[PDB]
């Protein structure tokens, strides 16, 4: 009788743990080229005829499935740098597959999973620590420094995203965009409205809050579309013709009952409006749908009414405005009331947005960007996402690095040049880890088709013992302090990186033996 | 005439999920009376007549 | 074993049903069960490990 | 001269479950007069106004039909949402939701 149950099969051993670093290679080499200002682009294509474009490696990532072990932890560990950081998720995932490929020789020969990851987490452990210790910062804690290092390690997240023409216009755009935000940092009070047509150059900040016009019933075109300063009231009610509870029945006898009670349900309508009105607000907004009765009444009484607003839309306003959300109005009063000094119903690409400025409160904030293409726009929504994501982390601990590969060579050089008086197979391992501690500059230098022998050489002979800070500029292709070019990035994206790498690996060394079920669920 | 053994555990569970089940179509037994709704409402119930719920949109 | 209630005793014990995982590390993780176990435990009558 | 109504010719009927008692013949009678007074006054309201032409939103019935014909009233019915928005617009009257 067969041991286990038929259809199961097993690799162990070298073969196994050979097999999952080829998959970790294979599945490497498929971002070989994105990252980098001068980074070229993929696609991807679902049975949806759903294309999706995109250069970050993160993302996509996710947009390709494995069925591998070592792929798919290389997947979710890039989750996790995308939930963590946001960028250099290409880097991470890079880095941590040429470890797991320079380490691949040492298995056939003498060698433990003991000694190398120890070594392994021992050098991430000092590598992290000297992250934190010669990590560059303002220490200036002036508002203008402040703001200008924003806006530097902003277009550092664009010196390798896909634009480079608006990197200073849209470091600006973002670094105002959350300096009119709270301490709080929601991460949903910041509107995204994607507009058809007009340049990349023409996306825009609205201090105030704007949306799209829903829907709406005949009578309108009456209503005043302009007022100098008007009251905002933020419900959640509705004003259209309704039984009370659903539930309610009517028991009457006679049909001056039935006239009594319909011109009484009237009345109901006819006092809710009158408190509106009477409450003095200009323009009243709500999930709820609005009754044509009402939008006629306001229109007779030049009133803007607007119903069924998504919450998010209704949450920002009551977050700028400086309003109250109502679900009754009996007892509507001063306090509840919103205010702002300008409303108009624009026109931006060829649709109908309300917009609500003037407001002296302003907690969040309402992206119009401009574009041709749905991907193109939604690529440049995500690149911002990963921009606000990058200065949201760092607006905490204002201490960053330096771009263009110099850390990287630094760290190396650290590693390799310390690495000369520990001891034995575990010094030998270690200046493994520092030899694939140097390909992200050459990827770099590779993805422009330059002679990256040559560039790292001539860094390396810089960095160790002719200053520090020096990276490698692509227009100029050559090596210099360009620290001073301002390429700076977060230093906790440094931490993760080491963290998941050391993760990565010993996890991966781990690996021994796998049984696969038949899979009979399917 | 039904009872030769209780192990009181996947029995009282059948009480248990009958009684769910029980309860679950009973509170929806709600109608009975076909009803005499006007035109002017009518675009209200083509499209919000909940979803989930059939209807039997008669014209005569 | 003594009293199951102070720290170091607990990391002393537990440490080794511990070295069967994590080899690289065993004091952060004995740190941190000590004190969770004598945080919970009411170190009276009774005990569930839920 | 026109004036612009959003509900038709009817006796409405109430958003709510209404179950109106009827136990005397006298209740008969009451809704029989309910219905012709109800109707009667509807065009009292809309020819004493001073207006000369009509326009119904969701339609109405044929007996509201005759009663502005004989009253030699003009009057159109069952337009467009946005068409009676503009219809409004242009002539600058206004809807009038209800009588």
């Amino acid at each position: 009788v067969i041991l286990l149950k038929e259809g199961t099969d097993s690799s162990q051993g070298i073969p196994q743990l050979v097999s999952n670093i080829s998959a970790c290679q294979v599945i490497a080499e498929a971002v070989r080229t994105t990252l980098g200002p001068r980074g070229m682009d993929k696609l991807i294509v679902d049975g949806r005829g759903k294309a999706t474009i995109s250069n970050d490696g993160a993302t996509i990532l996710k947009l390709l499935d494995v069925v591998h072990p070592a792929a798919k932890t290389l997947v979710d560990i890039a989750k996790s740098q995308d939930a963590e950081v946001g960028d250099g998720t290409t880097s991470v995932t890079l880095l941590a597959a040429e470890f797991l490929k320079q380490v691949k020789p040492y298995v056939e020969e003498g060698l433990h999973p003991q000694i190398i990851i120890r070594a392994f987490r021992t050098a991430t452990q000092l590598a992290v620590n000297k992250i934190k210790e010669i990590a560059v910062t303002v220490k200036k804690a002036d508002k203008v420094e402040q703001r200008k290092l924003l806006e530097k390690c902003a277009m550092t997240a664009l010196s390798s995203k896909l634009i480079s023409q608006q990197k200073a216009f849209f470091a600006k755009m973002v670094v105002d965009a959350v300096m009119m935000l709270d301490d709080l940092l929601q991460l949903k009070m910041i509107g995204i409205k994607k507009v058809q047509g007009g340049a990349l150059e023409d996306s825009q900040l609205v201090a105030g809050v704007a949306f799209k016009k829903t829907f709406s019933y005949a009578g309108f075109e009456m209503q005043p579309k302009k007022y100098h300063n008007p009251k905002i009231a933020l419900l959640n009610v509705e004003l259209e013709l309704k039984a009370e509870k659903d539930n309610a029945e009517i028991r009457v006898h006679t049909v001056e009952d039935y006239q009594a009670i319909v011109d009484a349900e009237w009345n109901i309508l006819y006092d809710k409006l009158e408190k509106i009105h009477h409450s003095g607000a200009k323009v009243v907004l709500s999930k709820l749908p609005i009754g044509d009765v009402a939008t006629q009444y306001f229109a007779d009484r030049d009133m803007f009414c607007a119903g069924r607003v998504p919450e998010e839309d209704l949450k920002r306003t009551m977050m700028a405005c400086g309003g109250s959300i109502q679900t009754s109005v009996n007892a509507l009063s001063a306090d509840v009331l919103g205010r702002c000094q300008v409303f108009e119903e624009t026109q931006i690409g060829g649709e109908r947005y309300n917009f609500f400025t003037g407001c002296p409160k302003a907690k969040t904030c309402t992206f119009i960007l401009r574009g041709g293409a749905e991907q193109f726009m939604e690529e440049t929504e995500r690149s911002l996402h990963d921009a606000i994501m990058i200065v949201r982390r760092a607006i905490k601990n204002d201490s960053v690095v330096a771009g263009g590969g110099a850390i990287e060579m630094e760290l190396s050089k650290y590693l390799r040049d310390y690495s000369r008086t520990i001891p034995g197979k575990q010094q030998l391992l270690i200046g493994a880890y520092a030899k694939a501690l140097e390909i992200i500059p050459r990827q770099l230098c590779d993805n422009a088709g330059f002679d990256a022998t040559n560039i790292l050489n001539k860094l390396r002979a810089r960095h160790a013992q002719g200053g520090t800070w020096y990276g490698v500029d692509i227009n100029n292709e050559d090596i210099a302090d360009n620290f001073e070019a301002f390429v700076w990035e977060p230093a906790m994206v440094r931490i993760n990186a080491l963290t998941a790498a050391s993760e990565a690996a010993c996890l991966i060394v781990s690996v021994d033996e796998t049984i696969k079920n038949p899979r009979s669920t399917v | 005439d039904e009872f030769n053994e209780e192990d009181e555990r996947a029995i009282e569970m059948y009480r248990r999920r009958r009684l769910a089940e029980w309860k679950a179509t009973k509170l929806k037994n709600k109608f009975g009376e076909v009803l005499e709704i006007s035109g002017k409402d009518y675009v209200q119930e083509v499209t919000k007549a909940g979803e989930g719920l059939w209807v039997i949109l008669h014209l005569y | 074993a003594k009293n199951l209630r102070d720290i170091d005793e607990v990391s002393s014990l537990l440490r080794t049903s511990i070295m069967s995982k994590q080899y690289g590390n065993e004091v952060f993780l004995a740190k941190l069960i000590a004190q969770a176990c004598v945080s919970i435990f009411p170190d009276s009558g009774h005990f569930n490990v839920d | 001269k026109i004036a612009i109504l959003t509900c038709p010719f009817e006796p409405p009927k109430p958003k709510t479950k209404h179950k109106l008692d009827v136990t005397s013949v006298e209740d008969y009678k009451a809704l029989q007069k309910y219905e012709k007074e109800k109707f009667e006054e509807m065009i009292q309201q809309i020819k004493e106004t001073g207006a000369n032409l009509a326009i119904c939103q969701w339609g109405f019935d044929d007996e509201a039909n005759h009663l502005l014909l004989q009253n030699n009233l003009p009057a159109v019915r069952w337009v467009g949402g946005p068409e009676i928005e503009l219809i409004a617009i242009a002539t600058g009257g206004r809807i009038v939701p209800r009588f």
